[PDB]
């Protein structure tokens, strides 16, 4: 093989909205995960079920690079067993998650003077999302007993709201680009990889 | 809809004490719960959102915990600035929101007996066909106090109105005024007008009185 | 970040009132707006929500068919129109921003707009003194501010020179439809006669300012 293209995900020019989170099924090699950990560019770098140093020391199959954009207060939601707007209705991590949560501030990138619609999120949902479920339905939500016929109005709301990304916003409301690395380790005797 | 219940109705603790406010939901609201502080005469102020997350600029002594149906607001060390009514609010079903009945947080002070004063109707007021006799209960604690109006040993009912002050900012005392309203011809159909007060700080009922003559 | 509401209003029973909420500072995109009222002898009561964009409102069950929430498609002014007003609708009505939704926050609130619903109209208050040789070393003096509409009335003593020991009670609504309260102050009994005591009643709604003389009078 050769090098592994983590630059395509982290250094992407544009990210997907959180409700329509992009998933990058990479499978070329293993890169030096110990290189990405000590990178000061990433402020949130939390791993689960495995230590960051031993990722290159371990062995897995498909490694999914989930990437999307949320706000600073919603960063702590990208974690197992959390709830809220994002964790329940946009991107859900399982209780037995095996991977890492990488996040960094993207106010210098995804914010525009006067707001930045673009990035959106699913407001509500009849039930909480399954783990790794992507809901991209743009159907008008029927909050009352009267049908909506796809019309916005009373008890008929558009299920997606746009983030209002301005540079003058507080850091808790600033855009944060998140990369969720999910990979399925092998099942060898505790000698080869264990 | 979802019903929210806060307990206790009133919590009275000294500065530095640990405060625990409960909020119980009629059904599971997941972590969809928010706490608020409203100081007197002010608009409410968010303290905790999503059950356990501290809002921006909120002092560290405020924290929240709980999920589903039972929620708890904890003030690790109460300060005088925390005298307020605290409301919880649900939002599990996005369109609608309901509030708890509120728990008024008082700065606990030792029980104190009220200083009682009685006031006959005035000269100028009697020129109008109405008479108002006021009984004052000044500086006391707790807020609970019973006021009974008697005219010639006959108890009155339905003809009086009470008014209670907010908790004083310096000595945490309350003040109460009860206004008995009767017609002018009725005020001269009787001689003695008394005001009997009973309170936790009193070992026996206290009564201040006056006769129609005297002055 | 600033939320500015309209001035207070008084309405007859059955009429309608429209409260404005002018907002500035932060992008109101991605920020919903609510309306919550607080009755004088009650807690917070949620009324409804309107989204930043085109209506898509939700009203509480108790206000279904009575409230209409709109926007000013320019000044980012959010309106709350309440029809068929009754005496119980007398309350302070707040507007509040909610980021995101669901959870969100009531981060910032308005100052509140008092709506007073009653059949009566603006009326000046009548003030009567309240005075006791008392029975103890402390004497009590007060002013009875009776029969005025609408709230509030402001009372000071000796043009503000007397502050400690002053207790002004909140107004009480009467069967006549008017408000009445009392403002008292505890002073040393031996000060009666030495210092002159005057209460300063000010009721701006009726352009009324009264300064009665609170001094005991043995007959
Ligand atoms: C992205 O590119 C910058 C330079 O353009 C580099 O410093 C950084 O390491 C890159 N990130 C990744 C994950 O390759």
């Amino acid at each position: 093989t050769n090098l592994c293209p983590f630059g395509e995900v982290f250094n992407a020019t544009r990210f997907a909205s959180v409700y329509a989170w992009n998933r990058k099924r990479i499978s070329n090699c293993v890169a030096d995960y110990s290189v990405l950990y000590n990178s000061a560019s990433f402020s949130t770098f939390k791993c689960y079920g495995v230590s960051p140093t031993k990722l290159n020391d371990l062995c897995f199959t498909n490694v999914y690079a989930d990437s999307f954009v949320i706000r600073g207060d919603e960063v702590r939601q990208i974690a197992p067993g959390q709830t809220g707007k994002i964790a329940d209705y946009n991107y859900k991590l399982p209780d037995d998650f095996t991977g890492c949560v990488i996040a960094w501030n993207s106010n210098n990138l995804d914010s525009k003077v006067g707001g930045n619609y673009n990035y959106r999120y699913r407001l509500f949902r009849k039930s909480n999302l399954k783990p790794f479920e992507r809901d991209i339905s743009t159907e008008i939500y029927q909050a009352g007993s009267k049908p909506c016929n796809g019309v916005e109005g009373f008890n008929c709301y558009f299920p997606l709201q746009s983030y209002g990304f301005q540079p003058t916003n507080g850091v808790g409301y600033q855009p944060y680009r998140v990369v969720v690395l999910s990979f399925e380790l092998l099942h060898a005797p505790a000698t080869v990889c264990g | 809809e979802i019903g929210m219940t806060q307990s206790p109705a009133t919590l009275s603790l000294s500065p530095g004490e640990r405060g625990t406010l409960s909020c119980r939901a009629s059904q599971s609201v997941s972590s969809y719960l928010a706490w608020y502080q409203q100081k007197p005469g002010q608009a409410p102020r968010l303290l905790i959102y999503n059950a356990s997350n501290r809002a921006t600029g909120i002092p560290a002594r405020f924290s929240g915990s709980g999920s589903g149906t039972d929620f708890t607001l904890t003030i690790s060390s109460l300060e005088p600035e925390d005298f307020a009514v605290y409301y919880c609010q649900q939002h599990y079903n996005w369109p609608r929101y309901s509030f708890g009945q509120g728990t008024k947080v008082d700065i606990k002070r030792t029980v104190a007996a009220p200083s009682v004063f009685i006031f006959p109707p005035s000269d100028e007021q009697l020129k109008s066909g109405t008479a108002s006799v006021v009984c004052l209960l000044n500086n006391f604690y707790p807020r609970e106090a019973k006021v009974q109006w008697k005219v010639d040993n006959a108890l009155q009912s339905g003809n009086s109105q009470e008014s209670v002050t907010e908790q004083d900012s310096k000595d945490s005392t309350y003040s109460l005024s009860s206004t008995l309203t009767l017609s002018k011809a009725d005020y001269e159909k009787h001689k003695v007008y008394a005001c009997e007060v009973t309170h936790q700080g009193l070992s026996s009922p206290v009564t201040k009185s006056f006769n129609r003559g005297e002055c | 970040v600033q939320l500015v509401q309209s001035g207070p209003e008084v309405k007859k029973p059955g009429a309608s009132v429209k409260v404005s909420c002018k907002a500035s500072g932060d992008t109101f995109i991605n920020s919903f707006f609510h309306w919550v009222r607080q009755a004088p002898g009650q807690g917070l009561e949620w009324m409804g929500i309107i989204n930043p964009s085109g209506v898509s409102t939700t009203y509480a069950q108790k206000f279904q068919g009575r409230v209409t929430m709109t926007r000013d498609t320019s000044t980012t002014t959010f309106y709350m129109e309440l029809s068929s007003l009754r005496s119980a609708d007398t309350a302070v009505y707040y507007c509040a921003r909610e980021n995101g939704g669901n959870s969100g926050d009531f981060d910032y609130w308005g100052q509140g707009a008092l709506v007073t619903v009653s059949s009566a109209s603006t009326k000046g208050p009548s003030v009567f003194p309240l005075a006791p040789s008392t029975s103890g070393g402390t004497a009590a003096l007060g002013c009875l501010v009776k029969d005025y509409f609408p709230e509030p009335v402001t009372v000071s003593w000796n043009s503000g020179a007397l502050t400690s020991g002053v207790h002004t009670f909140p107004a009480v609504l009467q069967s006549s439809g008017l408000y009445s309260l009392s403002s008292v102050v505890t002073v040393p009994s031996s000060s009666l006669g030495t210092q002159t005591y005057i209460c300063n009643v000010n009721h701006k709604p009726s352009n009324t300012k009264v300064d009665k003389r609170v001094e005991p009078k043995s007959c």
